């Protein structure tokens, strides 16, 4: 049932196309590839981890040690346990992850409908040949601020203007 | 099929149970390693339970050193082939009629497995020293020599040897015996008097040319020369579905082999075929003692055929092999079991395999 | 900008599953590590008894 994990990982690969320059995330999938490809050859490589006391003990006619190391294996038959010790730290990492995730998920869901609303407002409110500059002063006091500062300094030249809007004069 | 476990052999020159195939080559050019890898590949079924899928190996060393046969027995006990191996040794210290006899007695050993329903592979190695022993026995009895001083019946010797190996039908018990004689030529020659008698018996050649092993491409099968005559009717169905272009594509790449040495700028199609041909030539390399089963030979060749490799640099392909294999062993294990059981790619299998390629190809 | 918004639409919902299942597939193989201990001791036993 590992194929669901790997399918969602390649789904995030074709989604990590959208973020070029992945530092160690694909390297984290490389580390899970490393030990997951290691564990399958580890489980297929081994024999049944026991001394075959039926055939392979009756081979040695002068036995004297096979019951000894047989008892040594059955001594260490409770071999050593693993660790699912992480129940305090791993919940903290998924807590930070789910926090940032829900923040981003709700934020982009808001920002999509805000830009859809901006698109709908943009479609019906372009009076582009009849807008009053008083309405532009009313929508931006930056207009009057820059104009007044421009007269107070005296930079009657408007820079960046002549390129897209012609000088239009006689000379 | 006789799944040799090599990539290029089962890709290009397949071997049927009862099809006498020749491994011809030169001195120290990797001749013995093909037969040794085939014997080690038969561990897939010799551990199994069905008799009609087991395949017993009889390796018949003639004219070789004692210590070479000693190391080869040590090799076939490292990888545990000696529960099904039979070594008939006629080492070059011992005198000539032993070498004249030993492959025939080993063919009797093979016929015992043939008449009794089971299937068995035999490897003669190498009959160019058997004809040495036969020209010694016929130049000590005053029988006058023929062309290049092999005596005039030396065609008949390899005839009466290799003709005791075919596929018995159901009337006798459906047993078999398949032979791989090995012929040591002299400097890439295929037209002395001895290698134009083994070729005129066996059902095809695997011409292990020295120049390709000099470039390290081991095993060094020359694709445009190595052909088999009744191989194609007995390949695994899957490889025959996904390598019906591969022989013709390597013929295509061999056409433009000497045309690209001019260094001239060319069109797009020859560059595409040149890149895919170099990826396939670097792809068919293989280390010693690692035969790949057909269940893993299908996806690697499948990645080679359909242009998926073309974004990879040429040096990464050797580790691409083990990486893509471990990618399929960890995740898409069910596809490998499908290729194992069915032995054939249906449309759904093909689409799932294309997805599983393009996944790992994408990174 | 609508496209760069729309790429990140359902992504956090999927990477709160990516995270968990990926780290589970990472860290459920120290099981196989403590399996490897049982493997290699039996391999040593097989080696010395082959020597016998
Ligand atoms: N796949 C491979 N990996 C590593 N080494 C290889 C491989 N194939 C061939 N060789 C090398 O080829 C050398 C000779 O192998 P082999 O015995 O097949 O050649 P040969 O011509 O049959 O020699 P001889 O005729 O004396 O038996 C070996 O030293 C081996 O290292």
């Amino acid at each position: 049932a590992k194929s669901a994990a790997n399918k969602l990982d390649w789904a995030k690969v074709i989604s990590s196309l959208r973020i070029t320059g992945s530092t160690a995330t694909q390297l984290s999938s490389f580390k899970k590839r490393n030990d997951e490809a290691r564990r399958q050859l580890l489980e297929l490589q081994s024999q049944p981890t026991e001394v075959d006391f039926s055939h392979y003990r009756s081979v040695l006619k002068n036995t004297s040690v096979i019951d000894k190391i047989e008892s040594y294996v059955k001594q260490y038959k409770p071999v050593k346990i693993d660790a699912s010790k992480q129940l305090q730290v791993i919940e903290s990492f998924e807590k930070h992850a789910m926090t940032n995730a829900k923040e981003t998920e709700s934020l982009v869901s808001k920002e999509l409908k805000d830009l859809q609303s901006t698109l709908d407002n943009i479609q019906s409110a372009r009076p582009f040949d009849e807008l009053t500059v008083d309405d532009l002063t009313k929508i931006k006091p930056e207009i009057d601020a820059k104009v007044e500062e421009m007269v107070k300094k005296g930079k009657w030249d408007v820079p960046g203007y002549k390129d897209r809007f012609g000088n239009l004069n006689v000379m | 099929p006789v799944q040799t476990g090599l990539k290029a052999v089962d890709a290009l020159v397949p071997i049927g149970r009862g099809q006498r195939e020749l491994i011809i080559g030169d001195r120290q050019t990797g001749k013995t390693a093909v037969a040794l890898d085939t014997i080690l590949n038969q561990k897939r079924w010799n551990n199994g339970s069905d008799e009609s899928k087991k395949l017993y190996c009889v390796y018949v060393a003639v004219g070789q050193k004692r210590s070479t046969v000693a190391q080869l027995v040590q090799t076939l006990e490292q990888h545990d082939a000696m529960k099904y191996s039979i070594i008939v040794a006629a080492t070059a210290s011992e005198a000539a009629p032993l070498q004249y006899l030993a492959p025939f007695t080993a063919a009797s050993i093979g016929e015992w497995f043939r008449d009794n329903g089971k299937h068995a592979l035999i490897v003669y190695d190498d009959l160019s020293k058997q004809a040495v022993a036969y020209r010694q026995l016929s130049l000590l009895l005053r029988r006058p020599p023929g062309r290049e001083a092999y005596p005039g019946d030396v065609f008949y010797l390899h005839s009466r040897l290799l003709e005791r190996a075919a596929k018995l039908s159901e009337k006798e018990g459906s047993g078999s015996l398949t032979a791989l004689p090995v012929i040591e030529t002299q400097g890439g020659d295929v037209s002395a008097y001895i290698p134009t008698n083994v070729i005129s018996i066996t059902d095809g050649q695997i011409f292990l040319e020295a120049e390709l092993f000099y470039k390290g491409i081991r095993p060094a099968i020359n694709v445009g020369l190595s052909v088999s005559r009744v191989g194609s009717a007995a390949q695994v169905k899957a490889l025959k579905q996904v390598a019906g272009s591969l022989k013709l594509f390597l013929a295509q790449y061999r056409e433009v082999a000497a045309f690209a040495q001019f260094g001239s700028d060319l069109d797009a199609s020859t560059k595409q075929t040149l890149v895919r041909g170099e990826r396939l030539t670097q792809l068919l390399k293989q280390n010693q003692y690692s035969p790949l089963a057909t269940e893993e030979q299908v996806p690697l060749i499948y990645a080679g055929v359909n242009g998926h490799l073309d974004g990879i640099e040429l040096s990464r392909i050797g580790e691409f092999e083990s990486s893509f294999l471990s990618y399929l062993k960890s995740n898409h294990n069910e596809l490998l079991t499908e290729i194992r059981e069915k032995g054939e790619l249906s449309k759904e299998l093909l689409a799932s395999l294309k997805s599983a390629t393009e996944s790992f190809v994408a990174t | 900008r609508i496209d760069s918004v729309s790429q990140l639409q359902n992504v956090a919902e999927t990477t709160k599953v990516l995270f968990d299942v990926s780290k589970e597939t990472v860290e459920l193989e120290s099981e196989a590590f403590e399996l490897k201990q049982k493997v290699e001791l039996a391999h040593e036993a097989k080696a010395v008894l082959d020597s016998w």
